[PDB]
């Protein structure tokens, strides 16, 4: 049973160039506005939403992306958002955020010279809306090709989106007086 | 495009609900031939602990427990070919629960990139990249 191990990035160039994009990417997420992604999402970019199967994620359901269930051809294609107009109008469409970028749990998985797949685990709080203040857990896989900048755009993009657990939660808002 | 867009999200949700219920079957009910469904360059980062090789895998998947699979969720997307050249992918994404013999029940997430291999008979897709992560890995 091997030990579970925190974030893994192969190397120290890598670990970088990932952690900078999404210092980058989420303080334009979090922002209010979320346009500035067009320049971090490829034209012909994809991007899905997903939550859990089995404090609402309500605001989340209706694009809820879950081909195990939705087995409908012409359903699952609608909501697959494709192009970078399409992505980003829908990913401004959600709920305002706060990600603890600095908690992430970063798992590069593939590498190429032209792939880089990596998933993103954490939580962010909603800073809006009727859940305003609820603290939400997620999975966020990205696969980006090198843009021409030493940067990378976003092809694919797949969210998942849960409610932290009790212990997440917990562990994400202590803050005990220090002790021996 | 030379080919439909709709063609490649239909082509991709067909390959990925398949490919998801022999994966998981097969890691539970036939292990040792759980390696055979990834290329022989493969990659497994488990639990932030990196696998590699065909062979490596196999070792991986027979040392680990015997499992029980419950799949929720699955998602998944034609990969752009930017990324992967003259290469059919697709990007799945699986949420469930597994229970590995001699610990508790426990949430995860999985991804993987399946790639397409042409063939004398029907296409055949196979993990070229897999990730796989515990929700409560740190305890």
């Amino acid at each position: 049973a091997p030990p579970c191990k925190g974030s893994y990035f192969g190397t120290e160039n890598l670990k970088s160039l990932v952690l900078h994009f999404l210092q980058q990417y989420y303080a334009i997420y979090d922002s209010g506005d979320r346009q500035g992604l067009l320049d971090a999402y490829h034209d012909g970019a994809c991007c899905s939403l997903s939550i859990p199967f089995i404090s609402s994620l309500a605001e989340y359901f209706k694009d809820s992306r879950n081909v195990k269930k939705l087995k409908d051809p012409t359903l699952r294609f609608r909501l697959l958002k494709h192009t970078r107009l399409n992505v980003v109008a829908f990913l401004n469409e959600l709920p305002k955020t706060q990600h603890d970028v600095n908690s992430f749990v970063v798992d590069i998985s593939a590498q190429t010279s032209t792939l880089l797949c990596f998933s993103v685990n954490g939580v962010f709080k909603e800073v809006d809306g009727k859940s305003r203040d609820s603290l939400r857990a997620f999975t966020r896989t990205f696969i980006a090709v090198p843009a021409s900048n030493s940067g990378l755009c976003i092809v694919n993009d797949e969210l998942f989106v849960r409610n932290a657990s009790s212990e997440e939660i917990q562990r994400a808002f202590a803050m005990p007086a220090p002790t021996p | 495009a030379s080919v439909d867009f709709k063609t490649y999200v239909d082509q991709a949700c067909r390959a990925a609900e398949e490919f998801v219920n022999v994966y998981y079957t097969t890691m539970d009910k036939r292990r040792r031939l759980l390696s055979r469904l990834y290329m022989g360059t493969a990659t497994l980062v488990w639990n932030g602990n990196a696998v590699s090789g065909q062979e490596s895998l196999s070792e991986f998947f027979e040392m680990l427990p015997s499992s029980e699979f419950q799949i929720s969720v699955v998602d998944c997307q034609p990969v752009h070919d930017e990324a992967t050249p003259s290469q059919t992918t697709v990007l799945v994404v699986i949420c469930g629960s597994v229970k590995f013999e001699g610990n508790k029940q426990r949430d995860f997430n999985q991804n993987f990139i399946l790639t397409a291999q042409a063939s004398p008979s029907n296409t055949v897709w196979k993990i070229a990249s897999d990730c796989f992560r515990f929700q409560d890995w740190a305890s």
